[PDB]
């Protein structure tokens, strides 16, 4: 009903509808606020394939990216008090294998 | 308990010694006194019960609908009004007595202390439902709606009564305490299994359950207002009360029988929601949204956990009130324009502002917008369902979202756009109507201050 | 809109339509007012080469083809008037628009209230009721028989005669009402 | 609120002295602002650090033996 | 003078409302208003002892 | 999934927006833009500097869909960028304040938009991230700088291209009051805000000088 | 001045067993920081309105 | 010689590009006479219908009462039973049901042999 | 909005002034009832472009079917006048 | 109190093509031997004060020789403020 | 304030810094913060302490309820309806009583989380371990009883519990 | 970058890992191996409640920071020294980093140059 005439003096100008006509089976399915069959632009097989390969090409190159990923020519960050251990997750009375940070 | 039994009788004699000009005020206002005084039933103990006497108990269970049930007379008898203006002074007091017998039995269903005594008041609901619907109704197809909610009811719960006496004779008591007291294991076998499906389906068939909810439609769109409403908000919870009740014997079998009914509502409620999308007609749409959450009540009852108990109690008193209120709205409608389609009478917000705002409220609370009780319940079930099995949530969360559109599609199709041109005698709405919605929408929103009056026993 | 329509688009219709279409749709791709004129005018040359043109056949093949190449160049997102059946604001007052006949269930309270304009209200009602009764016997005689072929409504003849279905049209809400 | 400002047809259109010397007085305090704070704090555009070459830095820092000892 | 009574009625009336409700009932309640510690740093002195946090390990300061 | 999430949705909406004719179109798929930028911040663990970024975009969006909204009110309901022509003269106030939005949107040095968008580049290049969504947020980057040069260009610059009937007027105190107030937000708070909040992560102090400008030379 | 922090848990809802829900709310950084951001914008967009839904 | 549209369900054929209108024949022309003649003497009777001052309520419209009689009430008398509605209802009523009966099985047996074994960690799961 | 009250005066006015800037008519000869295709020998393509730049100019465009039959600029301004209620 | 002062049209003898692009336009179009017959129409949209274009870094520097005159000024009395 | 129970409730002594301006700038806050005690918390006061005087005027007292024990589950006969009843009460009551200690502990633990800011993961440890174990006892006792649960199920929850320990126990031992 | 462009293009053993550093031994460089200084002790810092990733060497300037602004709170602009050797010190903290990355890179190269050699003097 989206692709009705809009000049058209209709009796239900919103419905775009006339008093006494016959009534599409699936009238409500469109009815304007729901699915329009409109014609478009481009085919909908164009506009399928299009979109199918935008999204196919964009999640290879995020899973190529994360096969190689980025980064800067560091070392990893060093933290005093072997690598925060008391403070992060506690546990006070195992006395952990100790490391200690190489100055450079 | 009897201070709020006789007085509902006595609502029979004053009726019938009435004026033919103030049966309407009498019974309205004698009915909410009814109501305030069956107040009184809400406090409740964290202990088992208020134990009244050896024939009727109060439970916090109980207590809700029960409050409900008294409450819902005086709207009934205010939307009754307006269609039986035309009948005579005996036939409206014949419509009041049903309505005043319907109240009696429902209250004397939710107390109730024995099971065989539950199940006659139960099926004694029966006679005047079906008399209101297929006696007061507009269309023909009433008589064929009757013969439904009756077959289907007594072909649910006939057998029901065998299963009943035949525990009596093992067990020797249906008195709901001794029954909680002494419960036992049920074993897995046949006999126990028929049993155990005997006990069921009974009140299954009254949720409805999915499959069986065929009679629904029907009843609701070919009764009178009157009897929508009772149906809707009270009639429907009778099924949800009984599978409360009676689950406490069914163990440990129900672990093993839920999941041929849980899919069936667990997908059911999908089905009947997707249903709502594609509806002509407003009366079909708001019984199709009750099977849903009917549906969903189903699911919280068959889990079995705490929060399943307190989610499915939340929810029936809320969808009670919530399809009370767009039955009452849809009415409202219907008196206008004598159509009962939804795509006929359209733009009706740009004439009726004050009874859009109405239907606004109402969908919102159909639509489950926090913090409202209708979310409250909902969201107790999701989350007792997501313990039960993580993959539930799925299910769930399609449900929640067609909710919302089919919510939303009954609010745009009929109050937004534009008016229907040829349509001229939608005359403003009376203080009638609009002191209805009001006396709907209130206590929801009320309620959703002390949740914990309408959450049970298992708080 | 105002005009009833007819049967069939004969050819004439046919050509200017896709003339002013493939004008709008040039115009949304040239937003520059010059470039526009000129592409414009070798749109108007382009499209009265084959203004004498004298068989329909060919002339049919030619529109047809012309369709085809509108169709690819259509600018997917043309430019669309705001009040147009596409526009931004095509039926933003459609909700300010009331019905005449709302008036009629207003309290006496309110009526009391612009006492002069229901004053007029009771003159026009008036006139609307004795003008019924003379247009549906015009329409009667003048209504060949097996029903109109055409929604065409013929014009009032005599002097006190007002059109017929008249009342609907005049009394159309407002364009902003509010 | 404002004062009462005509239609045109077709010319430009009338302009009150007053929004023409607010819109310059507000493009001027946004440029002078712009280059206040590249003058005084010009260290958050052009970096205030140096980046170290690392070819740069000798063996001996390092931890490097000439291939021969480990 | 409206915006003497608007201050009067909108805000002061409310924050006497607001400031009651929570030093007198709000916190007759437990843990009902938790104030994250304020942050302690080398060379504070605190009200309730009196005594002074000491300063660090005077670090070698170049550039 | 948080940082891909933003980069393809900062990305597709930039590109979606380089090429609209409504001017609120523009607008709305600039700020879907602008919140694919803040999930690639906080996909990269940065959540104290995407709320910063929130914070300035309120300020200088708000005033851009202000300043779209007195020139649509001011050309008769009209949105379609077809159809304004030469304002630059024409409303002087509106100009200036969108011409402020547009530059402290594509984070030009030392305005509300450069407290924010700078750090969340300086922090996309150091950190161990997919190449693929470093570098679509830099294209997402070019792409805010292009359409915000579209904006600029339809609406401001050329001849003149509505109805004849001149209705253009600026001259209402509230108008005026509502956009000077954000202008001076859009200005000076991102300073401000930036200069008055503690400190909540590392600072990246030393970068490669083609590194550290890279969000100047992309817009 | 100093980054104050603070939680108000002013008024109980209800308890379900042992889960408490309260009407409880956070005054951290984060909420104290984009209160007034949000209101001065509605402000200016409020004040902005009065001119542009005039009619 | 351009590139084609190709119509699909959902992106139906323009009317300008459908060469059936351009197969102009003299019933043609008289089948879309016929059919504006009873467009038109529909519209004449709404119009009268509409336009009377005495008529203070609906008019009633014989197709919307069609429409919903067809979309409700007529379905069942002119259901047969076919191959083709026993399979789509067997496959649209059952394999949904037994699908999920399956899922959720299968996920509560894993979880319950998980929970059997031990080694779930439940921890702080008080409420169910 | 603060559009002012456009009247039958200033709908007439534009369309001359709107009509005379078109140098295919001569502004001598043009009125207020002066035909088209026969006082003014246009085609009717001169007319569709007429029509065209009458929506340009008032901002709203006519529905083909009911800009095809305007042939007179009286008639022009009294179409512009009852879509746009015009009392004087 | 609105606009309704009775506001007069300009006199279409003022719209002359000259001094526009619509020479460029009239020319490369009398090169194939055609006219705009609507060419003086849209002179209006050059005539007046539209006549003065603005460049678009024109634009971007609106305020930039003020602001560059207060911020030199700034700088002088800063330096001359802390050399004392 | 004596309202409740420093020892249910722990608190740190609260520590606070001492103000140390570095300026000579007068600052905002400390004006503002005693324009608003004298505007705001004088009214609240006074009107504090009349409401106060109003109540020492007409002081009445309640008291809280005590509950004798009874007999539990274990000790009542098969098919002994009373003691039964009254088992079953004893146990509900106890139930509520758990829950509100894991309320109380719950309560606890959030505070300490607020409380203690940046590091909460490490100076809320305490409180964790303690609602660990709290919400292990808890579990142990009622998770899994059931809808329609009893004292009856609770005793063979744990009853079944005591022979998987006993039995596993008992294996251990001869190993 | 250069490095990613030599690591994915050229001898992906040529170059370093940073998910795996170190992977040498922190002696095998040379046997001094002067070890780093913490100069804020676990109590304060803790009472300063940073965060904890901003624990790192260099806590006590952001302490000296923290300090001041709470100190000089008007004036927002009071101290900037402090702000400045606080990023003094993440500047040479990364360029650690950075000395860490190139020592770990051409220790590789010398590996890899030495058991090639001994290949080459094994096949003669
Ligand atoms: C609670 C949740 C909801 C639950 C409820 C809703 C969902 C579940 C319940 C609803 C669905 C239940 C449907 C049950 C099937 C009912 C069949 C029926 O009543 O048929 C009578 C009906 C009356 O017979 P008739 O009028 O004498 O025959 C006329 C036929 O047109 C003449 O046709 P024909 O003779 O050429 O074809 C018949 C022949 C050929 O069959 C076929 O055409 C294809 C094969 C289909 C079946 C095998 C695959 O049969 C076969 O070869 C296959 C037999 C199996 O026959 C049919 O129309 C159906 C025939 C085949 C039905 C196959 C159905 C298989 C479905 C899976 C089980
Ligand atoms: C549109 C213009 C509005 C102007 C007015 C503005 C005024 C602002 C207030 C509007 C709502 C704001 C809510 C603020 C809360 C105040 C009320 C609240 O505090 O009371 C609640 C209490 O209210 C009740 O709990 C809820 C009402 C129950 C509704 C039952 C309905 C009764 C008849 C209806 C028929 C039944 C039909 C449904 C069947 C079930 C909760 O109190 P609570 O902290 O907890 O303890 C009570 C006091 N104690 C401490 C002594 C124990
Ligand atoms: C207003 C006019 C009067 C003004 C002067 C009096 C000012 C307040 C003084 C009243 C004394 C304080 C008081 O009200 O007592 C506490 C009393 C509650 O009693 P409690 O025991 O603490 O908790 C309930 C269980 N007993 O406080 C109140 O209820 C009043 C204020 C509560 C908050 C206001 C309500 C706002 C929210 C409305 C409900 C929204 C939905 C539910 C929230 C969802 C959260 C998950
Ligand atoms: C709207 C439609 C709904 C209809 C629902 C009806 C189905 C209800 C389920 C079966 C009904 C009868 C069950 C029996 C009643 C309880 C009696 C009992 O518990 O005792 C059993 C009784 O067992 C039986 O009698 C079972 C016989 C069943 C015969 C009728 C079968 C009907 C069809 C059942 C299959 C369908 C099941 C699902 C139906 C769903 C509803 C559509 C054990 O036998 P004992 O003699 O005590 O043995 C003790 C010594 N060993
Ligand atoms: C920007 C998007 C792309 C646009 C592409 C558009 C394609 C343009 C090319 C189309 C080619 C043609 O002209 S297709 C030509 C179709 N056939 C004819 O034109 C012959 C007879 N036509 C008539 O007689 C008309 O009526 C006429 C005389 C024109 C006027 O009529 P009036 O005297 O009553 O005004």
């Amino acid at each position: 009903q989206q692709e009705r005439d809009p000049w058209y003096d209709w009796d239900h100008p919103d419905l775009r509808l006339n008093w006494g006509e016959p009534i599409h089976w699936d009238l409500d399915m469109y009815i304007r606020n729901r699915v329009d069959t409109s014609p478009t632009p481009v085919s909908w097989n164009t506009m399928c394939k299009h979109l199918f390969g935008f999204v196919a090409f964009m999640l290879f190159m995020f899973w190529v990216g994360e096969i190689y990923p980025s980064y800067q020519p560091v070392g990893p960050k060093q933290y005093p008090y072997n690598d925060l251990y008391l403070e992060r997750g506690g546990d006070p009375t195992k006395e952990p294998e100790p490391v200690v940070h190489y100055e450079i | 308990m009897l201070k709020i039994i006789i007085p509902t009788t006595m609502l029979l004699p004053m009726t019938w010694m009435s004026k033919h000009n103030m049966i309407w005020i009498n019974a309205t206002v004698h009915s909410l006194l009814i109501s305030l005084i069956s107040l009184s039933l809400l406090n409740q103990l964290g202990e088992n019960s208020l134990n009244f006497s050896l024939t009727f108990f109060s439970d916090s269970l109980s207590a809700p609908l029960l409050v409900l049930t008294t409450w819902l007379l005086p709207l009934m008898l205010m939307a009754s009004q307006s269609h039986l203006s035309k009948e005579t002074t005996t036939r409206k007091k014949l419509y009041i007595t049903m309505l005043i017998l319907l109240q009696l039995f429902l209250i004397m269903t939710f107390t109730a202390t024995e099971l065989i005594l539950f199940y006659i008041l139960f099926e004694a609901t029966l006679v005047p439902t079906l008399i209101i619907i297929t006696r007061w109704g507009n269309q023909t197809e009433r008589l064929n709606a009757g013969l439904y909610f009756l077959f289907y009811t007594l072909a649910g719960s006939l057998p029901l009564l065998v299963a009943l006496v035949y525990i009596q004779n093992t067990t020797g008591s249906l008195n709901f305490l001794i029954i909680h007291y002494w419960s036992h294991p049920l074993s897995n076998s046949w006999s126990n299994i028929f049993m155990w499906l005997a006990c069921i389906m009974a009140f299954m068939v009254k949720m409805p359950l999915y499959g069986l909810h065929l009679w629904l439609p029907k009843a609701h769109v070919e009764a009178p207002i009157a009897g929508s409403m009772v149906l809707a908000a009270v009639l429907l919870k009778l099924g949800g009360y009984g599978m409360m009740r009676i689950t406490t014997i069914l163990n440990p079998l129900t672990n093993y029988m839920a999941y041929p009914f849980l899919m069936l509502s667990m997908w059911g409620m999908i089905m009947t929601s997707s249903i709502c999308l594609r509806q002509t007609d407003l009366k079909s749409l708001i019984a199709y949204s009750s099977v849903s959450h009917m549906a969903l009540v189903i699911v919280a009852i068959m889990i079995q956990t705490p929060w399943s108990f307190m989610g499915a109690t939340a929810l029936m008193i809320a969808h009670g009130l919530t399809s009370s209120m767009l039955f009452c709205l849809a009415n409202t409608n219907y008196e206008r324009v004598h159509s009962r389609t939804m795509i006929l009478a359209r733009g009706l917000q740009t004439l009726l502002p004050l009874m859009a705002t109405w239907w606004l409220v109402a969908s919102l609370t159909n639509l489950a917008l926090p913090p409202s009780i209708n979310l409250i319940g909902e969201l107790f079930i999701i989350t007792a369902s997501f313990s039960w099995s993580n993959i539930t949530i799925i299910l769930m969360g399609m449900n929640m979202m067609i909710t919302a559109l089919y919510s939303l599609y009954m609010l745009i199709t009929t109050q937004r756009g534009k008016y229907t041109h040829h349509i001229n005698n939608i005359k403003p709405s009376f203080t009638r109507e609009n002191a209805l919605m009001a006396l709907h929408i209130l206590p929801l929103l009320l309620l959703t201050l002390n949740p914990k009056m309408i959450l049970g026993p298992l708080y | 809109a105002f005009s009833a329509p007819a049967a069939y688009l004969t050819h004439q219709q046919k050509v200017l339509r896709l003339y002013k279409r493939a004008l709008r749709h040039l115009e949304s791709w040239c937003v520059h007012r010059d470039k526009y004129r000129y592409f414009a005018c070798l749109m108007r040359a382009r499209f009265d080469e084959h203004k004498n043109e004298k068989d329909m056949v060919k002339a049919t093949q030619l529109l047809r083809q012309a369709e085809e190449e509108f169709w690819y160049g259509q600018h997917p997102q043309p430019y669309i008037f705001p009040e147009s059946p596409g526009g931004t604001s095509y039926e933003r007052y459609e909700c300010y628009k009331v019905p005449e006949w709302c008036l009629d269930d207003w309290h006496p309270s309110e009526k009391a209230m612009y006492p002069d304009y229901f004053a007029k209200r009771e003159q026009w009602k008036r006139l609307r009721r004795e003008s019924w009764e003379r247009e549906v016997k015009q329409l009667q005689e003048e209504t060949p028989p097996g029903g109109p072929r055409t929604e065409a409504l013929p014009p009032a003849r005599k002097e006190g005669d007002l059109p017929p279905l008249w009342w609907h049209i005049v009394t159309r809400p407002r364009e902003r009402p509010m | 609120g404002g004062v009462h400002i005509e239609p045109r047809y077709r010319q430009f259109p009338q302009l009150t002295r007053s929004q023409l010397i607010q819109a310059e007085f507000f493009s001027a305090t946004m440029w002078f602002w712009i280059l206040w704070r590249f003058w005084h704090d010009s260290d958050a555009v052009l970096g205030h650090f140096p980046y170290p070459d690392p070819s740069q830095w000798t063996d001996e820092e390092l931890g490097i033996l000439p291939d021969d000892e480990d | 003078y409206r915006h003497s009574i608007f201050a009067v009625t909108h805000v002061l009336i409310p924050v006497w409302i607001i400031h009651y409700y929570l030093k007198y009932h709000v916190t007759a309640k437990p843990y009902t208003v938790v104030e994250r510690k304020p942050r302690i740093f080398p060379g504070d002195t605190i009200l309730e002892t009196g005594e002074v946090i000491p300063l660090m390990k005077e670090f070698p300061d170049q550039h | 999934m948080t940082l891909c999430l933003g980069a393809i949705t900062t990305l597709f909406t930039a590109l979606c927006a380089i090429t609209q004719n409504d001017i609120k179109k523009i607008v709305a798929f600039s700020t879907s833009s602008q919140l694919g930028l803040m999930m690639v911040t906080i996909g990269i663990n940065q959540p104290h500097l995407a709320f910063l970024h929130i914070c300035m975009h309120a300020f200088f969006k708000a005033m851009l869909f202000m300043c779209s909204g007195s020139i649509i009110h001011s050309l008769n309901d009209e949105q379609d960028i077809r159809k304004m022509g030469g304002l630059y003269k024409a409303m002087p106030f509106t100009t200036t304040a969108l011409i402020i939005g547009s530059l402290a949107l594509t984070g030009m040095p030392y305005l509300t938009g450069f407290y924010s968008k700078d750090l969340i580049i300086e922090a996309v290049n150091m950190s161990y991230t997919n190449a693929w969504a470093l570098l679509m947020t830099l294209i997402a980057t070019s792409l805010t700088a292009a359409y915000s040069t579209r904006i600029i260009f339809f609406a401001f610059l050329g001849k003149p291209r509505f109805p004849p009937l001149v209705l253009i007027n600026e001259n209402n105190p509230l108008l005026i009051n509502s956009i000077k107030r954000l202008l001076i937000g859009s200005i000076f708070a991102g300073f401000i805000i930036s200069n008055n909040i503690p400190p909540m992560t590392v600072p990246n102090t030393t970068m490669p000088l083609y590194m550290k400008m890279t969000a100047l030379i992309v817009t | 001045h100093t980054g104050q922090e603070m939680i108000i848990s002013n008024w109980h809802w209800m308890t379900l067993q042992t889960v408490e829900l309260s009407l409880s709310f956070k005054m951290d950084y984060f909420s104290v920081m984009f209160i007034p951001v949000a209101l001065f914008v509605t402000w200016s967009i409020m004040e902005f309105s009065m001119w542009y839904m005039h009619s | 010689s351009f590139p084609k549209y190709k119509p699909s369900r959902l992106a139906t054929l323009p009317a300008t590009l459908d060469p059936a209108e351009y197969d102009i024949s003299p019933e043609t022309r008289k089948a879309q006479a016929e059919r504006l003649a009873i467009r038109s003497r529909l519209k004449r009777e709404y119009l009268l219908q509409y336009n009377d001052p005495n008529r203070l309520g609906v008019i009633e419209d014989p197709a919307l009462i069609r429409w919903t009689y067809a979309r409700s009430a007529n379905i069942y008398p002119n259901f047969r039973p076919t191959p083709k509605t026993s399979l789509l209802g067997a496959l649209f009523g059952i394999g949904p049901l037994f699908f999920w009966y399956y899922v959720f099985k299968t996920d509560r047996d894993k979880k319950e042999k998980l929970i059997q074994e031990g080694k779930l960690d439940q921890t702080f799961n008080i409420s169910y | 909005s603060d559009a002012p009250p456009l009247t039958l005066e200033a709908i007439k006015d534009r369309v001359l002034y709107v009509l005379k800037l078109y140098d295919k008519i001569d502004p001598e000869k043009l009125s207020v009832n002066s035909h088209f295709m026969k006082d003014l020998g246009l085609d009717s393509l001169d007319q569709v472009e007429i029509i065209m730049a009458m929506e340009d100019e008032f901002g709203f465009e006519i529905p083909d079917i009911d800009a095809e039959k305007l042939m007179c600029p009286q008639e022009i301004v009294d179409y512009i006048a009852d879509k746009k209620d015009v009392y004087e | 109190e609105h606009g309704h002062s009775k506001m007069e049209l300009p006199d279409y003898k003022q719209w002359k093509i000259e001094g526009t692009p619509l020479e460029t336009v009239q020319e490369k179009l009398a090169a194939r031997g055609l006219r705009d017959p609507w060419g003086r129409n849209e002179a209006w949209r050059y005539s007046g004060g539209f006549a003065n274009n603005v460049s678009f870094v024109g634009a971007l520097l609106k305020g930039f020789k003020w602001g560059f005159a207060a911020f030199v000024v700034a700088v002088g009395a800063e330096y001359y403020l802390e050399s004392q | 304030p004596d309202s409740w129970d420093k020892d249910v409730y722990p608190e740190p002594p609260r520590r606070t810094p001492a103000p140390a301006p570095q300026t000579s700038l007068p600052n905002p806050v400390t004006y503002l913060t005693k324009i608003f005690d004298l505007l705001v918390d004088r009214p609240v006061t006074l009107a504090r302490e009349f409401i106060e005087q109003q109540h020492a005027k007409n002081r009445y007292y309640y008291y809280h309820r005590e509950f004798r024990r009874v007999p539990d589950i274990t000790e009542c006969e098969e098919k002994d309806i009373l003691c039964m009843f009254e088992a079953e009460m004893q146990w509900r009551r106890d139930y509520k009583v758990d829950q509100e200690i894991v309320n109380i502990i719950q309560e606890r633990l959030k505070a300490c989380q607020q409380r203690e800011g940046e590091s909460y993961r490490q100076n809320c440890a305490k409180e964790l371990e303690q609602f660990t174990q709290v919400s292990k006892a808890f579990q142990d006792r009622y998770s899994d009883l059931g809808a329609h649960y009893s004292a009856r199920k609770c005793l063979a929850k744990q009853k079944q519990r005591m022979l998987a320990e006993r039995k596993a126990a008992k294996e251990a031992a001869a190993a | 970058g250069a490095h990613l462009a030599r690591r994915y293009l050229g001898d992906a053993s040529k170059e370093p890992d940073p998910l795996r550093m170190p992977t040498f031994p922190p002696d095998y460089g040379f046997p001094e191996r002067k070890e780093r200084e913490m100069v804020a002790t676990q109590q304060e810092m803790n009472d300063a409640q940073l965060m904890l990733q901003q624990r790192d060497y260099c806590a006590h300037y952001l302490i000296q920071l923290l300090k001041c602004k709470r100190d000089s709170f008007p004036n927002f602009l009071a101290c900037k020294h402090e702000q400045h050797d606080w990023d003094y010190c993440e500047h040479l903290d990364y360029v650690k980093r950075m000395k860490e990355f190139e020592r770990e890179r051409r220790l590789l190269q010398r590996k890899k140059r030495r058991e090639q050699r001994e290949a080459e003097m094994a096949r003669g």
